[PDB]
């Protein structure tokens, strides 16, 4: 029953620049200095390694700590200067006035070499960069009206940056916590789901409830921002609250009294989008986080820390044993809490997945106003936050091989489920091979098919809505069924959470913020593409993890590490068998497979929700191509790629000609890395003989020797270049392409 | 079947013999170097090409080599 | 490439008439990205499209034919032996165990491609899309436009 | 040993498995042929009929649809033959043998051809 | 004049480049107030691009049927007709700037081989002795044909390794 | 030290199995049998994948490959201190007995062993491919 209690060690490290002139000082093979260049590297890539630095747990523990409280002031830094960007470079100001008409823009670039062409004109009577990160709607709906009030929330970053700079150096050179400390999982969680999104959702619940709602009420009704009372004015004046919501005449009496029918002027349930901004009720949005903010301060008093009552999380794990699975989840306590690189793998994977539905949500039910009518913005915030959960999930597999190899100890996991796992692995990836397979053929085959049949003339052979059909009919009742629960299921829902169910449009200043998505046959076939490259994406990450250790080629593969080139050209060749090969080759299908899913996003919604309203009806940007087109990779190429490329290829000469210049500098990089994946360093270590001997001949030669990279940096160069250039290709078509029609 | 060398380079340090992972090099007597001791590649039948041996050489160049040749199901490392 | 891009391209502008394009626009690269490999292919691409097809829709075929042989290619020069030799070892294991099917049985046992064979077999899709690409486009660009 | 599962080791699967034809020993293997053809195919022009290319013909359907599973039986009929070739140049049961499996092939050709032949008739 | 080209001052394209330019700025100008932000950038935008045309006209250039500056790298050809300040005047300044650098670089290098550890002299940099070096570098020409001259400039063929052959 | 007989009836550590196990080409071709004694009931790790508990006394394993076998011999030896020693034993029921060859591990010298594929020489004294040429086979200057 050891207590749960605060425990540090005083001075533990001592503050000097001395082992900043000594590069290495962490690793016992780099501290000897450079004889060539493979040094360099070497002192970049393990660098942050800190399991392989030091055996000990306890000292490992207080450089991630540290490590992170680094990442957070550097977070500040960037959410300070987005803040004092937006007072200081951007006409927000302006556009609070006419959201409508008004192109965000935050950044603005100096008259040099000509490069003031890129200061568009984008109203307000100010020229600067066309923003898509979507903060002018995020301010307005917090209840921001000034530059004053964004210049404040800046100082107030850095004061924040600067605190958590000092908390890194004092929690690791001052009082650094013990790994005891580390170690109380229980303790953590409950004050990280009560203490950290509890209160936090209770404390931004009562900015809503003060600040943003009556703020935004006004707004909506067509006062001028700069004549709307100030939010301290409506904290502190009762009277003026009751004018916009007559509930807060009542004070909080009703809230003690359990008449909390009383708040439903400003605690409501509509549903759907708010007619005059086009973005979620937030009337709505306060009662949501009022409701987070309960369920999960109950949720942060789960687990027994120093007074009985509680749960145990060791013991619950061992309790779930069952007939088909051995021990169960014993062990799994002791890997959890011995292991960061086991959390890691845990925590990259849920936090990715958390990443890819916040895009989906987003989209579909816009939570801030004036968001949904912005296209730029909603294109970038979706494809945003796609690729940042396919990175963190791609991370996963990498950090679980990590723990297979090192962290990974047979007496600690006998017949438990973490073993079973392993001693069926060969079951596991062979029936996941040929599911990979069959959906390889019955999805993009069928576009093969379409594509021959249409070029020999026989359009009624074709998969298609208009021969032979393939109807979503699972995905069509569910979104009949969410269209149909506020009548039955959710009675006292006014609307449907979203306008994707079904219904009508809802339409602000002209433009469609939100109209029912119809699913058809290209729909069927273009999901299926999904499930078929998140399938082989799953393949080649659980294949590593699941082989980190041996496989029937490579018997003893844990020796030779997590991170190794091969076992040489033996039993006809062993390139690239390691756990982080693994996680390279992943990284192109993760890619791959990510591509296919915002090009399905960015012409599904020009194509049949987004466009402009007019007495006629709804005309989209793209004219409703998707159904008849998407169903052929030649429809993909000519009426996707090749006819919306064309905003980005017309970009010289106006204020997004730097897309054209991206445009063409990330198909350059894509291809510039090419050259490190076709290639080995055997070729270019020969080469560097003969350029050696060039500067030997001229006694210019260097005392560090030039070598060419290993065969690990070959790859990760290769991969690297091969990601940016790829995204960043995208990245330019997709904006030039919306600002200039969307 | 690989082909296995072994050259007069050779200091009998036994880290060839070590790093092998099937058992194919052995260390005999042998007069021409102060360990006198050389390395003996007796079953080569067994040897998969993995080139270990080289990356443990400390001779410059080395005193072992691995030559490819023929392919089996011993040398092609199969378990099926 | 680099120089049947220049002959083809400097040989379009010259059976239109307009030579000034080539003059005008190739001394950057948005250019040649725009006014040669954009423009040129507007026809080729439309050989068959969701309204018909002409006698285009071969050589459009063959286009993307082109566009598939050469990222084929790219498997064999980015994927290396030893992801795959492990990956068949999982494939032999499911034959011997599946009923009703290890009845039947190899006479060679399945390995993966070698490490030199997969070099050429790589270059070779690649060079192939390579040329079966640029043929589709290069005739039909040439044929549409004048033929 | 191997990773015993109910799928690979249960008593119910191990009955049905013995008694197909392909497992039924003690039955010559031209008789398993004929019984093994004939299920596979009736089965094979199915989908020949419903999806081919003059699918939509009200009476050509039928016939082209069958006479193109007769096809790939014919086919079907080759690769077995090749295969005993190949596997049996030099044990207990008489199908796995030079002698055997070319009976077998045989089998398989006309019990094939008969059950497409047969599914057509159902038909029409 | 040279080649079919005429002079940018006398050519008819070049001055209705000229005009198609100052055309688009004006054009986004009258969007503005007159003494906003806005169109005092754009003001001196036009400022910049009337001057650009008047000095590229003044300095002499050649025009092709395009309207756009041509320069001219034959040195007879330049220094016969007063085209030298295009390419081949130039060719001797950024030589000068390459050797500087090069030379420079070189001397540091020859100068840590001499310490007990030059490799700690290259990842980090002795700054008071490239410092020294920097200023030094400037009649690098001078310096660098004696060291032709003395024979001091290459290294033997015996002291540099090869590969058998 | 004389050549060992392998025991089948030896028993096996406590495993529950896997599928990484023996396939077809041990009922045809051939298989590897390694066998030690335990001074302790253990846990450790099966190279086919897996932890298996060794019981005191001997133990015997049946792997697919040369390789493998010797991958659990490195383990056995480096971490618990122990002394295998495997065989290649053939379908038809003959038993071949390998490392030690002689009973010594190879890594220590020991009389009697005969140098095999040793050359006098270095590795720059070879003849040049032109002079193996038409040997009747690809031929390296090494192998002459
Ligand atoms: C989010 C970014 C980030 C963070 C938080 C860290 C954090 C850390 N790095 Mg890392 N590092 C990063 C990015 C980051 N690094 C990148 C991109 C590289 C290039 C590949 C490196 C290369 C690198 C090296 C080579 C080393 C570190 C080291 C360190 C540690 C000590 C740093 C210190 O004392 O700073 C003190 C910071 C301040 C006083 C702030 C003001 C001064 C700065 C310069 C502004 C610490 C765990 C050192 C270490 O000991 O690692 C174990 C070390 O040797 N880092
Ligand atoms: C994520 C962080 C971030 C980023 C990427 C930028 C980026 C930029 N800032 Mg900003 N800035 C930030 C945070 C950031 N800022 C913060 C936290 C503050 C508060 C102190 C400021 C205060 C600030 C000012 C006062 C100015 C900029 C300006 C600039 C621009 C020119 C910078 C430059 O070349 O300086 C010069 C480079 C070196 C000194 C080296 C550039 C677009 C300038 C701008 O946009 O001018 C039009 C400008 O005047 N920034
Ligand atoms: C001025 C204050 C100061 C000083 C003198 C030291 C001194 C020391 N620290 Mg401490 N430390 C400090 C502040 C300081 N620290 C702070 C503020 C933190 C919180 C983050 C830490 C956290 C910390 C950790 C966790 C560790 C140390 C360690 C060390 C030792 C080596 C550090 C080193 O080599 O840094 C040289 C490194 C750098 C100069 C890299 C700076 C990285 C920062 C975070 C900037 C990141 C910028 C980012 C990449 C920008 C984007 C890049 C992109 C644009 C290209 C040494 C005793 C290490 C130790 O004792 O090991 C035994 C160790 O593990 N420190
Ligand atoms: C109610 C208490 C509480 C709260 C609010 C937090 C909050 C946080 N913890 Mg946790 N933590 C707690 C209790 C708490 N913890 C306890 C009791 C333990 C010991 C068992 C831990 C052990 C722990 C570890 C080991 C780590 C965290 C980390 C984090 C951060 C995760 C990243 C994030 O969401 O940043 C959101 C950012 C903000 C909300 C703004 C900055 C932080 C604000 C000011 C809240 C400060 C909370 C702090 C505990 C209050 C006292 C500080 C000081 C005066 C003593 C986050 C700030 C991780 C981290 O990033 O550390 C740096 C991390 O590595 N915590
Ligand atoms: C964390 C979120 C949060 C916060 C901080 C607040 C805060 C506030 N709410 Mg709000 N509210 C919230 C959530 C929140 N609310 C939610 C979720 C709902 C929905 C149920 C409401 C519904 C609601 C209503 C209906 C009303 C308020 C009201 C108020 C105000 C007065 C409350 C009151 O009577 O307090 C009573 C007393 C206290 C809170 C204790 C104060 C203790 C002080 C700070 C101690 C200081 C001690 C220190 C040593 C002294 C200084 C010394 C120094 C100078 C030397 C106050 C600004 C009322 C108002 O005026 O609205 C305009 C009101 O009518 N709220
Ligand atoms: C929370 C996130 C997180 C954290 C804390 C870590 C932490 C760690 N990872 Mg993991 N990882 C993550 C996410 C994370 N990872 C994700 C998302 C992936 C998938 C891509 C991986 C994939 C991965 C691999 C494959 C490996 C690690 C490794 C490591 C360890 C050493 C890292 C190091 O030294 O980097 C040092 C940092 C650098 C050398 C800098 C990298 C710079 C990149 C390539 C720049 C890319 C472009 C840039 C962002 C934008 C343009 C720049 C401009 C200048 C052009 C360390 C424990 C390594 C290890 O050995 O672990 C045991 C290892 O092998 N990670
Ligand atoms: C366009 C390029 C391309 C193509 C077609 C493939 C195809 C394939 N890859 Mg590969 N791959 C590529 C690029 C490509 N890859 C690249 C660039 C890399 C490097 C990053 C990789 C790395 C990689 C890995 C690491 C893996 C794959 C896997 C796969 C397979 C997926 C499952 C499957 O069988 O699908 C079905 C097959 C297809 C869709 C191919 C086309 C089929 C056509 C359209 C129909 C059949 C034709 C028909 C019979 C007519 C033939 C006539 C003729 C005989 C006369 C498949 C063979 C995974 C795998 O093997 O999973 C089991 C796997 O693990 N790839
Ligand atoms: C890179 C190679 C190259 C080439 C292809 C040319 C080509 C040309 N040069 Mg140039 N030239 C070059 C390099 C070159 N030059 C160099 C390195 C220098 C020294 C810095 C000069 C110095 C130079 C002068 C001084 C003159 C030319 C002239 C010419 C033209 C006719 C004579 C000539 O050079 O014939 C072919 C070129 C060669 C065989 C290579 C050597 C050329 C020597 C150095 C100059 C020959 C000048 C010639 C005797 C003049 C006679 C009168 C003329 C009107 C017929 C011709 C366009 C003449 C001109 O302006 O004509 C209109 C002229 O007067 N060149
Ligand atoms: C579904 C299968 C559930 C299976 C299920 O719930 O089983 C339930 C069963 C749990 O048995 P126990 O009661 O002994 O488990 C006790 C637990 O507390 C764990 O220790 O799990 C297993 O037997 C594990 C292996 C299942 C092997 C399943 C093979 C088929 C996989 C098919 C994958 C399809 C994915 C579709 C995604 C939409
Ligand atoms: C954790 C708990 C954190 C609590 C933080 C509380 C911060 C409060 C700041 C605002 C102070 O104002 C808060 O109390 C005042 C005094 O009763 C109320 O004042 C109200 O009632 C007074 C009664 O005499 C009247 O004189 C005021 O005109 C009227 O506005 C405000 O309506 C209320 O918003
Ligand atoms: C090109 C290439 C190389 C050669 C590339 C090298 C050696 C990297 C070059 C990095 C830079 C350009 C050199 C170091 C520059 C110094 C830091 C000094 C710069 C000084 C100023 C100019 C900034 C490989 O080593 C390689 C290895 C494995 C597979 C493929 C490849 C591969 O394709």
């Amino acid at each position: 029953a050891k207590k749960v209690k605060i425990a540090v060690d005083r001075n533990p490290v001592e503050t000097s620049f001395e082992k900043w002139a000594k590069p290495g000082h962490f690793s016992r093979t780099l501290s000897k200095g450079p004889n060539t260049t493979t040094w360099i590297w070497n002192l970049h890539a393990d660098a942050h390694d800190f399991d392989s630095h030091t055996s000990d747990l306890e000292e490992i523990s207080r450089k991630v700590f540290s490590a992170h409280f680094g990442q957070l002031g550097i977070i500040f830094i960037w959410l300070s200067g987005m803040y004092f960007h937006g007072a200081r470079f951007s006409n927000y100001e302006a556009w609070l006035s006419d959201p409508t008409h008004i192109k965000p823009s935050a950044q603005v670039v100096w008259p040099i070499v000509g490069q003031e062409i890129l200061n568009g004109d984008v109203g307000g009577g100010f020229q600067g960069i066309q923003i898509t990160s979507g903060f002018f709607q995020l301010w307005r709906a917090s209840g921001i009206t000034s530059e004053l009030q964004l210049y404040t929330t800046a100082i107030g970053g850095l004061v924040m940056a600067a605190a958590m700079f000092f908390a890194g150096w004092f929690h690791y050179h001052k009082a650094a916590p013990k790994l005891e400390w580390f170690q109380n999982v229980e303790s953590m969680l409950n004050h990280h789901l009560g203490g950290l999104l509890g209160l936090g959702s209770l404390a931004w619940a009562g900015h809503q409830i003060h600040v943003s709602l009556p703020v935004n009420k006004l707004l909506d009704a067509g006062v001028d921002p700069k004549e709307i009372p100030l939010p301290h004015d409506l904290l502190l004046n009762r009277a003026i609250m009751a004018d916009l919501y007559p509930s807060f005449a009542k004070g909080i009496a009703p809230f003690f009294t359990l008449n909390w029918s009383e708040y439903s002027d400003f605690l409501t349930f509509k549903g759907g989008l708010n007619p005059v901004t086009g973005g979620l009720w937030l009337s709505d949005t306060a009662h949501h986080h009022v409701a987070i903010a309960v369920l999960f301060l109950v949720a942060g008093h789960m687990y027994r820390t120093n007074w009985g009552i509680g749960h145990s999380m060791k013991e619950i794990l061992e309790a779930h044993r069952g007939p088909f699975t051995g021990e169960g989840h014993v062990g799994l306590y002791e890997i959890l809490t011995t292991s960061w690189h086991a959390q890691l793998a845990i925590n990259l994977a849920l936090f990715g997945s958390l990443s890819i539905i916040v895009a989906h949500h987003m989209y579909a039910m816009p939570p801030y106003p004036y968001l949904a009518t912005d296209y730029g913005t909603q294109l970038s915030l979706f494809t945003h936050h796609t690729w940042i959960g396919g990175f963190c999930i791609v991370g996963a597999g990498a950090h679980a091989a990590i723990f297979m190899v090192r962290d990974y100890d047979p007496t600690n996991n006998y017949n438990n489920l973490l073993d079973r796992v392993i001693r069926h692995r060969d079951a596991i990836i062979s029936h996941l091979n040929w599911v990979c397979i069959f959906l390889g053929f019955h999805s993009f085959g069928l576009y093969i098919h379409n594509d021959t049949m249409s070029a020999l003339g026989r359009p009624q052979d074709m998969f298609s809505d208009t021969a032979i059909q393939l109807q979503p009919v699972f995905a069509q009742w569910i979104q009949n069924t969410h269209f149909l629960a506020p009548q039955l299921t959710a009675p006292n829902a006014l609307a449907a959470t979203s306008l994707t169910w079904g219904g009508d449009l809802v339409a602000v200043g002209g433009k469609v913020a939100m109209m029912p998505i119809s699913l058809g046959t290209s729909d069927f076939m273009v999901h299926h593409i999904h499930a078929f490259t998140i399938h082989v994406t799953v393949l080649i990450l659980l294949k590593g993890v699941l082989f980190a250790r041996s496989s029937r080629l490579i018997p003893d593969k844990a020796n030779l590490g997590f991170r190794f080139p091969c076992d040489g050209p033996g039993r006809g060749g062993t390139c690239q068998v390691s756990a982080w090969d693994h996680v390279f080759l992943g990284l192109f299908w993760m890619y791959n497979s990510l591509s296919i899913v915002i090009f399905h996003f960015s012409w599904k919604m020009q194509s049949d929700v987004w466009g402009t309203v007019t007495a006629s009806g709804v005309s989209h940007i793209t004219g409703g191509n998707f159904a008849q087109s998407a169903n052929t990779i030649n429809g993909w190429l000519r009426d996707f790629l090749w006819a919306q490329s064309s905003q980005v290829i017309q970009s010289y000469g106006s204020a997004l000609s730097a897309y054209g210049l991206i445009f063409l500098g990330a198909h350059f990089v894509w291809a510039f890395s090419l050259m490190f994946l076709f290639s080995g360093r055997g070729y270019w270590q020969e080469l560097i003989e003969s350029i050696v001997w060039a500067h030997n001949k001229l006694k210019v030669a260097p005392a560090i020797q030039p070598r060419a990279l290993s065969i690990t940096q070959g790859r990760a160069v290769g991969v690297a270049h091969y990601l940016l250039g790829g995204i960043a290709t995208t990245w330019s078509f997709f904006l030039a392409r919306i600002i200039s029609v969307g | 079947a690989h082909i296995v060398k072994i050259y007069d380079t050779c200091i009998g340090c036994t880290q060839c013999v070590r790093a092998c992972p099937l058992d194919v090099l052995e260390m005999v007597p042998w007069d021409g170097c102060k360990a006198s001791q050389m390395a003996s590649a007796p079953r080569t039948e067994d040897c998969v090409g993995c080139k270990r041996c080289e990356t443990a050489c400390p001779t410059d160049f080395l005193s072992v080599r691995v030559y490819l040749g023929s392919e089996s199901t011993r040398s092609m490392g199969l378990s099926y | 490439g680099w120089v049947t891009f220049y002959w083809h391209w400097k040989h379009l502008t010259l059976w239109q008439g307009n030579v000034a394009q080539f003059d005008e626009s190739s001394t950057y690269l948005m250019g040649w990205l725009r006014d040669y490999l954009w423009l040129n292919s507007s026809q080729l691409i439309n050989g068959y499209n969701p309204f018909g097809m002409n006698s285009l829709s071969v050589w459009a075929w063959t286009f993307l034919f082109g566009h598939l042989i050469y990222a084929t290619g790219f498997m064999f020069l980015i994927s290396w032996r030893g992801y795959w030799q492990e990956l068949i070892e999982t494939l032999v294991w499911a034959h011997e165990k599946t009923p009703l099917a290890n009845l039947v049985y190899w006479k060679d046992k399945p390995v993966a491609l070698s490490i030199v064979q997969a070099r050429l077999v790589g270059l070779a899709h690649f060079s192939v899309g390579y040329i079966f690409t640029y043929a589709a486009f290069l005739i039909a660009s040439t044929s549409g436009r004048f033929g | 040993g191997m990773l015993e599962t109910p799928v690979t080791s249960a008593p119910i699967v191990a009955t049905y498995l013995s008694n197909l034809p392909a497992y039924r020993t003690g039955v010559a293997p031209v008789l398993r042929g004929v019984e093994i053809g004939l299920a596979h195919g009736f089965l094979l022009a199915g989908p020949f009929i419903k999806l081919g290319p003059l699918r939509n013909v009200p009476e050509t359907a039928e016939i082209a649809g069958s006479l193109s599973a007769a096809g790939l039986v014919l086919i079907l009929a080759l690769c077995l033959s090749i295969y005993g070739s190949a596997q049996f140049q030099s044990a207990r049961d008489p199908l796995f043998s030079a002698d055997g499996w070319s009976e077998f092939a045989a089998g398989f050709l006309v019990g094939g051809e008969a059950g497409v032949a047969w599914a057509y008739v159902c038909t029409q | 004049d040279i080649a079919g080209l005429t002079p940018c001052s006398e050519s008819k394209a070049y001055a209705k480049l000229e005009k198609k330019e100052l055309k688009t700025l004006e054009k986004r100008l009258k969007q503005y107030e007159a003494d906003s932000a806005p169109a005092v950038a754009l003001k001196a935008t036009m400022e910049r691009t009337k001057a650009r045309f008047a000095n590229y006209a003044k300095a002499g250039l050649l025009c092709g049927n395009d309207g756009l500056p041509h320069l001219i790298a034959d040195p007879g050809l330049a220094l016969k007709y007063g085209h030298a300040g295009e390419v081949f005047i130039p060719t001797f300044g950024f030589l000068y700037v390459a050797g500087y650098i090069g030379y420079v670089g070189r001397q540091y290098l020859i100068a840590v081989k001499g310490e007990a550890k030059p490799t700690d002299k290259e990842i980090i940099i002795d700054v008071p002795l490239a410092t020294k070096l920097a200023w030094q570098g400037a009649g690098w020409p001078l310096a660098a044909v004696q060291e032709l001259q003395r024979g001091t400039l290459l290294e033997k063929e015996e002291n540099i390794t090869v590969s058998p052959r | 030290w004389t050549v060992p007989t392998l025991n089948p009836d030896t028993p096996s550590p406590i495993f529950g199995g896997s599928t990484g196990g023996l396939l077809r080409k041990a009922q045809t071709e051939e298989f590897y049998v390694i066998t030690w004694e335990a001074k302790k009931e253990q846990i450790f790790e099966m190279p086919t994948g897996g932890a298996a508990i060794m019981r005191q006394g001997p133990n015997l394993l049946k792997f697919g490959k040369k390789e493998q076998c010797l991958a659990l011999t490195t383990q056995l030896r480096n971490k618990f201190k122990l002394t295998p020693c495997f065989y290649r034993v053939f379908p038809d029921g003959k038993v071949q007995y390998l490392h030690p060859a002689d009973g010594v591990y190879p890594e220590k010298v020991n009389a009697g062993r005969v140098g095999a594929n040793q050359n006098m020489r270095r590795i720059g004294q070879n003849v040049n491919p032109i002079k193996v040429k038409f040997s009747g086979r690809m031929m390296s200057p090494a192998e002459i």
